[PDB]
């Protein structure tokens, strides 16, 4: 059996620091494997064998442990870090894997650039009319959406989906969806898609009034 | 270059079968032990078998859950390995890998770039995909956000590009949500003002499943 854990489940880091993250065995092996994983792609080796470095991985990265207890360790912390790392052996059938631990990179607060859209035309005419709006390259990940049709707050039929950290900005993005038929649609006038963040205090909020064309 | 691609993934309802394959190319494909590993969705990494090289005799091992139902072999002229699923069931659905193993029990070196299997009774579905254009001439601060709304699919995923790929920057394309059996995602691109809409902004979507292929052009509206 033996189970891996791994600790923290979330890694905050400033590039330029110094991180190192733990695998522990709940039973003696006699090596640990890494692997790093962004989000859309297939894990890699990263680590072999406790401290060898896979092909191609930056010398800043650096791996250790014995027995029940590893780690890895990056010297100096680089955006393009963020990712999910695991930890794995082969011991006994089956070999396991840890949970992971996601290195979130550390950087200043960014407001939403939020961006509201009628349903399209299209859409409409087939009876179904969404409200789609975009609140992309923001920071931190934490965030609220309210939605408002003419001054009256409303949660039912939203639907969020929320990005990975970006690579390179290392910002978040979100789209919110509020789903209506054509009519419910047309009993209204303004429609609003709110944004509370750590950003401000007061809220974003972009809004649109219904015009039949 | 060690290179891993697997084909085959796809929706198939429960009880059924469907086998994956994984083209190896790079190294020779008969002295390396084989694996299959899938990551549910939310879940670990889980490991499923192997087979074994030509010293060892090309002995398989497969782990408890899929052991019986799941077979591992190599292609007897093409450089491919299979996985054979049979009597699947909605816990199986998930990303599947091929992944070589450096040497015996030791750790997976190098690996395919997954494929995906849904285990579903719901049905097949094409995407309706709606241009999102301001209902207003918007420009006040610079930049303009331009988006497409896929809504409505089944079985994951359909993929999205703006211009062909051309329109690489500023696009943010999001997670798909599932509702009552059906899937809706939504993409946005970011252009300056001059490329739009002087230059044609078009939202190009595929859904294999359906072999559907679609490509919206962002037209402004008022």
């Amino acid at each position: 059996q033996t189970v891996l854990s791994q600790s923290p489940a979330i890694l905050s880091a400033s590039p330029g620091e110094k991180v190192t993250m733990t695998c522990r065995a709940s039973s003696s092996v006699t090596y640990i494997h890494w692997y790093q994983q962004k989000p859309g792609s297939s894990p890699k080796s990263w680590i072999y064998a406790t401290s060898n470095l896979a092909s191609g991985v930056p010398a800043r990265f650096s791996g250790s442990g014995s027995g029940t207890s590893y780690s890895l360790t990056i010297s100096r912390v680089e955006a393009e870090d963020a990712a999910t790392y695991y930890c794995q052996h082969w011991s006994s059938k089956p070999p396991t894997f840890g949970g992971g631990t996601k290195l979130e990179i550390k950087r200043a607060d960014a407001a939403p650039t939020v961006s509201i859209f009628p349903p399209s035309s299209e859409q409409l005419t087939s009876g179904g009319a969404s409200v789609v709006c975009f609140l992309n390259n923001f920071y931190p990940k934490d965030i609220n959406v309210k939605w408002k049709i003419d001054g009256s707050e409303r949660q039912n039929g939203v639907l969020n989906s929320w990005t990975d950290q970006d690579s390179k900005d290392s910002t978040y993005s979100m789209s919110s969806t509020l789903t209506l038929t054509k009519d419910e649609y047309e009993r209204h006038n303004s429609y609003t898609c709110e944004a509370t963040h750590k950003t401000s205090t007061s809220p974003i909020v972009k809004s649109f009034n219904r015009n039949e064309c | 270059e060690v290179k891993l691609v697997e084909s085959g993934g796809g929706l198939v309802q429960p009880g059924g079968s469907l086998r994956l394959s994984c083209a190896t190319s790079g190294f020779t494909f008969t002295d390396y032990y084989m694996n299959w590993v899938r990551q549910p969705p939310g879940k670990a990494l889980e490991w499923l078998g192997f087979i074994g090289n030509k010293a060892n005799g090309y002995t398989t091992e497969y782990s408890a859950s899929v052991k019986g139902r799941f077979t591992i072999s190599r292609d007897k002229s093409q450089s491919i390995l299979y996985l054979q699923m049979n009597t699947l069931r909605a816990e199986d659905s998930a990303t599947y890998y091929c992944t070589r193993d450096r040497g015996l029990r030791f750790y997976f070196d190098y690996w395919g770039q997954g494929t995906t299997l849904t285990v579903s009774s719901a049905k097949t579905t094409p995407p309706s995909v709606y241009p999102l254009a301001p209902g207003s001439a918007a420009q006040t601060n610079s930049m303009v956000t331009l988006g497409c709304l896929v809504k409505g699919y089944f079985p994951e995923p359909v993929t999205v590009t703006w211009n062909s790929g051309s329109l690489s920057s500023g696009v943010h394309t999001f997670p798909a949500v599932l509702q009552s059996d059906l899937y809706t995602l939504s993409s946005s691109v970011t252009v300056p003002s001059s490329p739009r809409p002087s230059e044609t902004v078009t939202c190009n979507v595929a859904h294999p499943a359906s072999s559907t292929k679609v490509d919206k052009k962002i037209v402004p509206r008022d």
